[PDB]
RNA sequence: GGCGCGCGCCAAAAAUUUUAAAAAAAA
RNA sequence: GGCGCGCGCC
């Protein structure tokens, strides 16, 4: 019995000890959740291109908080598959749903490896806010094991 | 036996709130009506209908898939939700003007390059983990599989 | 020495530093002028003058500007 | 609590069997991870678009026209590899990618501040030296640290390219040499040598004269002319002097022209002489042992350089009859 | 240990006149004068001269401190003429040659009976009031003269002069040295530890001393500031003596606002000093160029008259009448008289000699009227000005640069009034952006600092006490005034060691084991803590997160600025210097030019301010980082940085947070996790400690931790005591006298042998080496020219960039010269002696070989003074040294048995002594 | 008037000499 | 470029 738990702790530090990436420090006071929390986690991996362009890419962000700012006076719950950061133990409330990751996407040169996908409103592509429906011309109108529409 | 099984897996995935928010358009799934497969086709679309779903992936053509010493049309294919053999996860650029030829012939030279970077299959979602489904169902089925 | 200096060009080959100095300390006083040495040690096409003043290099171009030396114009330039 | 925590460590797992064959590149880029703020939903495809466009402007300046690109940033100690799924066997391939598979850095944007671990790459430990570091601008007024207060091109003299081909950029009371490394003249006459290098005779007025009275009075003489008054007021609880000997002599602009030269003032453009450039209208106008104990053994002590009152300082003092103080004191 | 008694004495405003004496001698006031005076003077005579006066009447000796345009040497003056009065042969020594020859002038026009004794001349030998330069006088001392036999009296002029640190111990020497019936008169400058320098000659003869100390001028004088940048001057110190702060703040506001953002300065100042009828001035800057330079920039002004001029021109020809044809006509002297004509003069210390003695006549008559010169001239005698102008205000002295000591600055303003001519003279202080108020303020309100001894061995001092009997270097180690100086300082350290352990023995805590053990294990924790935060800070851990956005906490010893965002980060030679982002207090601001970056106020609004620090200064660097402007020179951005820090800070209520060092940083080396683990059992045994968990405990700690600071200075007093009880020196003298033995100078026994005899006489030079050299033969093989050249190696004492070309016939032997320099440095070096031979071996400087090889054969003085860039007066002054320690050498090689050796020298000296380099004074 | 070609000439062209300080003194 | 010298073409 005792071996098992042991076992278990073990494997448990040993995953842990790289899992401090996903690790949000606890003891921020963030409430109103729609708006106080984070953004973005930009993992810059070892590509020349990232390397370089760092600082565009770090504008990029602030770009993108002030126009949001900017424009606020002039929903998407998360999908089953939406993790949430491991707090390190150091009124959950608002510190719940904030620290929620949806989407997880490594861009290579030419496909987007992606897990997680993205949320939608009650299965509404074409409401939800963040799809790009591309332009095509539906020339078969017929579906393959159905009766066509 | 372990058809019906896989059957019951692949039933477990395409229920609409565990795969849907997977169907991007760019998401690289596969398609194969029986003894007949398409290949690899992106998808490009979805949406209800008066409840049935339906995705629009964009497959070669000779409906019925292409021969091989032809070449395929490449045109979209409004296919069901369930006829789908694997959800794979390798979301592609889209042009967004997929009208014009060039653009869906350059999509299936993308495709072509994407299968050959991975020699050995291509991966794919586990529901278990990846689509967090959580049914105490789901998981009798698996161990049914390993056994 | 930026704004003390004044560059000249359009020189008659004999003319040498004593000349230039003598010209141009007329117009202000002038501290050196040195025929430039080519790597073979001869003049070189064109000349530098050095004036105490700040407020004299203006007053020399006005005034030191297509003289006829030598039967040879002269063109001047700041720096 | 395993199931989640591998759900929760699967998003750092990159499936095996990519083959890869220039890391530099043939790689991933950053693996951004959207959250549940609205600043982040509403501006999805604006971010992907933003990394597709940062390969494609990569690839129009890297690839087309500057072509170099040859980094030496090695992963800094705080770097991770992203674990992966074993679905193939470990070889070189492999461990190659592992290589290109290296997380270097780390960001948790939030409004406006972010909490970054995992720092930034190194090169030579010196961000002038380094990629993506931005030195701000600031004073550097102290100048005193803290911790201890008592710490080949010509163009611009760099040694790595040309000077024709680089964009970028006292003196001892008795050596009066500044002005006698040549020769000495004076202003206003005209020299012999000039006269005939000039191709001007002395019948023919210097020619330059005429364009000075066009002018006037040249400035670069009247500094010298110039005691400056200077102003300043002893802060307790200008009528600059002109020295009117030193003025130049210019013949025909402010002294009498002399006599028999013809007045070629309507030759090369001029005009005649004005009151104004005359002479008098702009000048007037401006137990110890005893003795004979030390000296045992040793050389006794001599006089040397014997001499006499030159006398010199009496002659020179008898000179000295008067004197301000001595005119004074009496 | 010191045995004397200070009494004060009853006496007239001004002065404080003080007699030190023998503990068991008891006082009785001085009799009154009786008879006749020695000398009587026309003007009224002060205080505290006539007090000088009475006590040189009783045969007592004196010590008189007062400013030097007080008349000091009054008393001097009646001190001779009461000793030749008596037929008592007296004694004047002087510190520099130049004073001496004044000083020779001035005291045989007043008594026709002088002569003189330095070490270029000898006038008059057999006089009766004999003026020399102390070098001379412990020559004679050591070499057992009998002309000291009948001296009455010594005349110490300017004492003050024996801190030099280089030759300062010849006073020393010569004082300690002196028989017991000689009195003494010493004249010194304005010093605060009078009454120590008077206990001290007490003491060592056993007879009184007496002190006359006064702080009075004749002129008052007036200070002002120019501040670089501004216009005008301001009155900083009235004549009524007080300081006005008001307008030095003022100036001091000028000056920073120009450094925030006529042709020349010095030419500015000169016009309005002749426009405003200053016109006798001193201008004072402390190098041999600037003061060439600011002469030549007044090209334009004119100060005497056509009678002046003729006066002029007829004095200099007088002067330089003495000289030869091509002498006459060098350069140097010929480009200087323009200068004069119109009344301008530059006197440093690399003009010809006869160049700075004529200016110095023509100024004491007054044709000059403004006076470019060094500190040099600060000490001529009665030479005064009714104005003194500092250019600069940073001179570099033996060791280094520095701002200049108030001393000096109170010396050098001693030069700014003459009596009755002028009623109040005014002097001028410039100062620049690099002066800041902490400077300004002490160098205007400081005092004169105190006279300490700078005693320490040399060989020639070992070897000449070895060679007389009935002594030993031990007893002039033993009476040296470092020892008395040190003595002096023992009951301060008693009393000291006393209060602190009455201290320690008086707060007693209630709990005293386990609170010791609380205290204990709560300092050990802060240790562990330390060596953590030291194991953060390594080179390859810390850069990368050291970003210009970077939140980190910054502290030193005992003073912390806070949380500061890291800005930038360098290298420097290895040590990195992180420029980051504090907040500072304006009082720390406003002295930033020389001042390191103080922490502010908290109860007070401070600035946003960069400050560069060291990695060893950080605390914690917090993994939050910032959105820095990147654009920090106006003051709104760096408070809108404090403001972000301000909202970062209460977003996170209890606390930021801190990387952490195991696994953030990514160090994986055993030590941190067994730190790691020894903080963890530390802190766990702290908090089950009874004690601990017991709150309202701070108290008690506060009381441990006080209890620890008395226990430390206990401990640091008694170390103290301990050690300030034997002599300071003893080792060094141990060492030299083993150095001395092995080489082959002394024996077994401490007995001087033939070569240590020999090595006696020379001393100028170095003496071991130039005796090893003579000895082994190394001169037997050189040419007299060669000789010479070679000798020119020991006597250059100036740095130079320029270096030489040795041809094959001076370089040759500089080989050899430098192996045997090598030995020696070796054999001291073994002994156990703190001695570097790259530094002992670079201070041979053989720059002037070639130029003295030349001069030694018939050539011209303009001709050398072409081969050389060092000024033409250090060439005289190398050329005089060289004569001197060739007859030095000559006599030495006479004493070893040897001839050759003798004309060999004798040689050396009769072609190297010719020409103006050797042109007898004009003032004798 | 118009157009074409051999060419001296001034007209105007550039030009623009790259590498850290310091006082005093003697047997 | 034109002073244009010179030759040729419409
Ligand atoms: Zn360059």
């Amino acid at each position: 019995c005792e071996e098992t738990i042991e076992q278990l702790r073990a494997e448990n530090q040993e995953l842990k000890r790289k899992l401090n990436i996903l690790t949000r420090p606890s003891g921020i006071l963030v409430n109103d959740t729609k708006l106080d929390g984070p953004i973005l986690q930009i993992l810059f991996m070892n590509n020349a291109i990232s390397k370089q362009y760092h600082q565009e890419i770090e504008e990029f962000v602030s770009n993108l908080v002030k126009r949001f700012e900017e424009q606020q006076k002039n929903n998407l719950l998360p999908q089953p598959s939406s993790i949430v950061l491991e707090e390190d133990h150091k009124a959950i409330k608002n510190n719940k749903e904030a620290f929620s990751v949806v989407g997880s996407v490594l861009y290579f040169t030419n496909f987007c490896l992606d897990k997680l996908g993205q949320p939608l409103l009650n299965e509404n592509p074409q409401l939800s806010e963040g799809w790009e429906i591309p332009k095509y011309h539906q020339v078969f109108s017929h579906i393959v094991s159905l009766e066509g529409q | 036996q372990l058809a019906k099984l896989g059957k019951e897996i692949e039933e477990y995935i395409h229920k609409p709130k565990y795969c849907l928010p997977f169907l991007q358009p760019g998401r690289l799934v596969k398609v194969k009506n029986e003894g007949d497969d398409f290949g690899w086709g992106v998808v490009v679309n979805f949406s209800k209908k008066s409840p049935l779903y339906v995705v629009e992936v964009l497959l070669r053509c000779s409906a019925k898939p292409a021969k091989p010493d032809e070449k395929g049309e490449m045109q979209v294919v409004p296919v069901l939700v369930h006829l789908l053999s694997a959800i794979s996860s390798v979301r592609l650029y889209i042009p967004k003007d997929l009208r014009p030829v060039d653009n869906r012939q350059s999509v299936l030279k993308s495709i072509q390059e994407v299968q050959k970077r991975f020699p050995d299959g291509i991966p794919l979602l586990d529901p278990i983990d990846d689509m967090g489904i959580q049914d105490q169902g789901l998981k009798k089925v698996i161990q049914k599989v390993e056994a | 020495e930026a704004d003390r200096t004044l560059f000249v060009g359009n020189l008659e080959t004999k003319v040498t530093e004593e000349l230039l100095f003598e010209l141009f300390h007329q117009a202000g006083p002038v501290i050196k002028v040195k025929i430039p040495k080519d790597k073979d040690g001869k003049p070189k096409q064109f000349a530098f003058v050095n004036f105490k003043h700040e407020v004299s290099v203006p007053y020399a171009m006005n005034l030191l500007n297509g003289i006829k030396l030598y039967g040879r114009p002269i063109k001047i330039q700041f720096r | 609590e395993n199931q989640e925590l591998k759900r929760k460590l699967n998003i750092l797992t990159r499936p095996s069997g990519i083959l890869v064959n220039d890391t530099k590149l043939d790689g991933p880029i950053l693996q951004i991870l959207f959250m549940n703020n609205a600043i982040s939903k509403q501006y999805h495809q604006e971010i992907e678009e933003f990394v597709s466009n940062l390969v494609k402007r990569f690839e129009e300046q890297q690839k087309n026209d500057v072509e170099k690109t040859s980094f030496n940033l090695l992963p800094q100690p705080s770097s991770i590899v992203l674990e992966e799924d074993h679905k193939v066997e470990e070889s070189c391939a492999i461990k190659n990618n592992k290589e290109a598979f290296s997380v270097v850095g780390s960001v948790l944007y939030f409004t406006n501040f972010c909490l970054d671990k995992l720092g930034q790459p190194l090169l030579n430990e010196n961000p002038q030296l380094s990629e993506g570091w931005e030195i701000p601008k600031y004073h550097q007024v102290f100048s005193h640290i803290v911790s201890l207060e008592g710490q080949h091109c010509f163009n611009c003299g760099s040694e790595e390219h040309q000077m024709k081909d680089c964009p970028m950029p006292q003196q001892r009371y008795h050596a009066e040499e500044v002005e006698e490394r040549f020769g000495r003249f004076k202003p206003g006459v005209i020299s012999e040598e000039l006269q005939d290098a000039l191709g001007v005779t002395d019948k023919s007025l210097p020619p330059f004269i005429y364009r000075m009275r066009q002018l006037g009075y040249p400035p670069g003489w009247l500094k010298e002319a110039e005691l400056e008054n200077s102003g300043l007021a002893l802060y307790d609880g200008k009528s600059v002097t002109y020295d009117l000997s030193k003025l130049v002599n210019y013949p025909g602009f402010n002294i009498s022209t002399p006599r028999g030269i013809p007045d070629e003032w309507r030759i090369f453009g001029s005009i005649p002489m004005q009151a104004c450039q005359q002479k008098d209208v702009f000048a007037n106008y401006l137990p110890i042992p005893d003795m004979s104990k030390f000296a045992t053994g040793i050389t006794p002590f001599e006089f040397e350089n014997m001499a006499e009152s030159t006398g010199m300082y009496l002659r020179i003092r008898s000179l000295l009859k008067n004197s301000p103080r001595n005119q004074q004191k009496n | 240990m010191p045995r004397v008694k200070v009494q004060s004495v009853e006496t007239v405003e001004g002065c404080t006149h003080e007699v030190a004496l023998p503990a068991e001698e008891d006082y009785l006031p001085l009799k009154p004068r009786v008879g006749k005076a020695a000398k009587e003077y026309p003007f009224i005579l002060d205080a505290f001269q006539r007090e000088a006066i009475q006590c040189v009447d009783n045969n007592q000796s004196v010590l008189v401190s007062a400013h030097t345009s007080a008349g000091k040497t009054v008393c001097a003056e009646y001190a001779i003429a009461l000793a030749l009065r008596e037929k008592q042969r007296v004694i004047f020594t002087s510190p520099i040659k130049a004073l001496s020859n004044q000083k020779y002038r001035e005291m045989y026009e007043e008594f026709q009976d002088v002569g003189l004794m330095t070490g270029d001349v000898t006038i008059n030998p057999t006089a009766s009031c004999l003026v020399m330069t102390t070098e001379i006088l412990r020559s004679m001392l050591y070499r057992g003269s009998e002309v000291m036999r009948e001296v009455a009296w010594v005349i110490f002029d300017e004492i003050h002069y024996m801190r030099d640190s280089e030759r300062g111990v010849v006073w020393e020497e010569t004082i300690i040295l002196l028989p017991d019936n000689v009195h003494y008169v010493f004249l010194s400058a304005t010093i605060p530890n009078a009454r120590q320098f008077a206990e001290w000659i007490c003491h060592l003869h056993k007879q009184p001393c007496h002190v006359i100390y006064t702080d009075y001028r004749p002129t008052p004088l007036q200070h002002y500031i120019f501040p670089a940048g501004g216009d005008g001057l301001h009155l900083v110190v009235d004549e009524n003596g007080d300081f006005r702060e008001d307008n030095f703040n003022t100036a001091m506001q000028v000056l920073r606002d120009a450094g925030d953002l006529g042709p020349s300065n010095v030419f500015k100042i000169v016009k309005m000093i002749m426009e405003r009828n200053f016109q006798p001035v001193i201008i004072f800057s402390f190098s041999k160029k600037d003061c060439e330079a600011y002469a030549l920039q007044m090209t334009k002004l004119d100060f005497n008259t056509d009678e002046e001029k003729k006066m002029v021109e007829e004095v200099f020809s007088n002067a330089i009448d003495c000289l030869s044809d091509e002498d006459k006509k060098l350069p140097q002297v010929e480009h200087v008289l323009p200068l004069l004509k119109r009344g301008i003069g530059i006197h440093h210390g690399g003009l010809l000699p006869i160049l700075k003695e004529t200016i110095e006549i023509l100024f004491s008559e007054g044709l000059i009227k403004a006076l470019f010169a060094t500190e040099t001239f600060a000490m001529g005698i009665n030479m005064p000005a009714r104005t003194v102008l500092f250019t600069n205000a940073r001179k570099f002295d033996g060791k280094d640069f520095r701002w200049i000591s108030s001393g000096e600055y109170i010396q050098m303003s001693g030069r700014a009034g003459r009596r009755g001519m002028d009623d109040r003279g005014i002097v001028i202080l410039m100062v620049d952006e690099k002066m800041s108020p902490t400077i300004g303020k002490q160098l205007l309100k400081g005092s004169a600092d105190p006279l300490n001894s700078a005693f320490h061995l040399t060989y020639n001092m070992v070897l000449n006490l070895l060679r007389v009997e009935e002594i030993n270097p031990e007893y002039m180690l033993e009476k040296s005034f470092y020892q008395f100086q040190h003595y002096r300082a023992i009951p301060g350290v008693v009393e000291k060691v006393k209060n602190s352990e009455e201290q320690y023995n008086k707060i007693v805590i209630p709990n005293e084991e386990s609170v010791v053990i609380y205290y204990k294990i709560r300092q050990q924790l802060a240790k562990l803590g330390k060596e953590i935060e030291e194991y953060i800070h390594k080179p390859k851990y810390c850069l990368p997160f050291l970003q210009p956005g970077r939140l980190v906490k910054v502290k030193n010893e005992g003073d912390d600025f806070g949380w500061g965002v890291v800005v930038n980060f360098s290298k420097k030679s290895p040590l990195y210097v992180v420029e980051v982002l504090l907040r500072c207090s304006k009082e720390s601001l406003k002295n930033s030019a020389t001042e390191a970056a103080k922490p502010a106020k908290p109860d007070e609004k401070g600035e946003m301010q960069v400050v560069p620090v060291l990695v060893h200064l950080l605390s914690a660097i917090s993994s939050v980082r910032l959105y820095i402007p990147k654009d920090l020179r106006p003051v709104d951005n760096r408070q809108s940085v404090l403001k972000s820090i301000q909202e970062v800070q209460k977003r996170f209520p209890d606390g930021i947070p801190l990387l952490d060092p195991i696994d953030d940083m990514g160090i994986q080396d055993q030590g941190l996790k067994k730190v790691i683990q020894k903080v963890e059992a530390f802190e766990h045994r702290m908090y089950s400690h009874p004690l601990h968990n017991d709150p309202n405990l701070e108290t008690v700690y506060t009381l441990c931790e006080k209890k620890a600071q008395i226990a430390i200075d206990i401990k640091s007093a008694k170390r103290e005591l301990k050690k300030a009880r034997t002599v300071l020196q003893m080792d060094e003298l141990k060492c030299r006298k083993r150095v001395l033995r092995r080489l082959g100078f002394a024996t077994s026994s401490d007995v001087i042998e033939m070569k240590g005899r020999v090595a006696c006489e020379i001393s100028s030079a170095d003496e071991l080496l130039l005796t090893e050299m003579m000895f082994n033969g190394l001169f037997n093989d050189l040419s007299a020219e060669q000789a010479t050249a070679l000798l020119s190696c020991f006597v250059f004492q100036e740095n130079s960039s320029e270096m030489p070309k040795l041809t094959e016939q001076l370089a040759g032997p500089l080989r050899q010269m430098q192996e045997c320099a090598k030995r020696i440095a070796k054999v001291s070096a073994e002994a156990k002696l703190e001695i570097d031979e790259e530094t002992y071996l670079s201070s041979f400087k053989p720059h002037l070989m070639d130029v003295v090889y030349t001069w030694a054969t018939g050539a011209t003085f303009a001709h050398i003074c072409k081969m050389t860039d060092v000024f033409e007066g250090s060439i005289i002054r190398c050329m005089r040294r060289l004569e001197e320690l060739l007859r030095q050498m000559c006599q030495a090689a006479k004493a070893i048995g040897n001839t050759e050796l003798e004309n060999k020298f004798a040689e050396g000296i009769t072609k190297i002594k010719r020409d103006i380099v050797f042109a007898a004074s004009l003032y004798l």
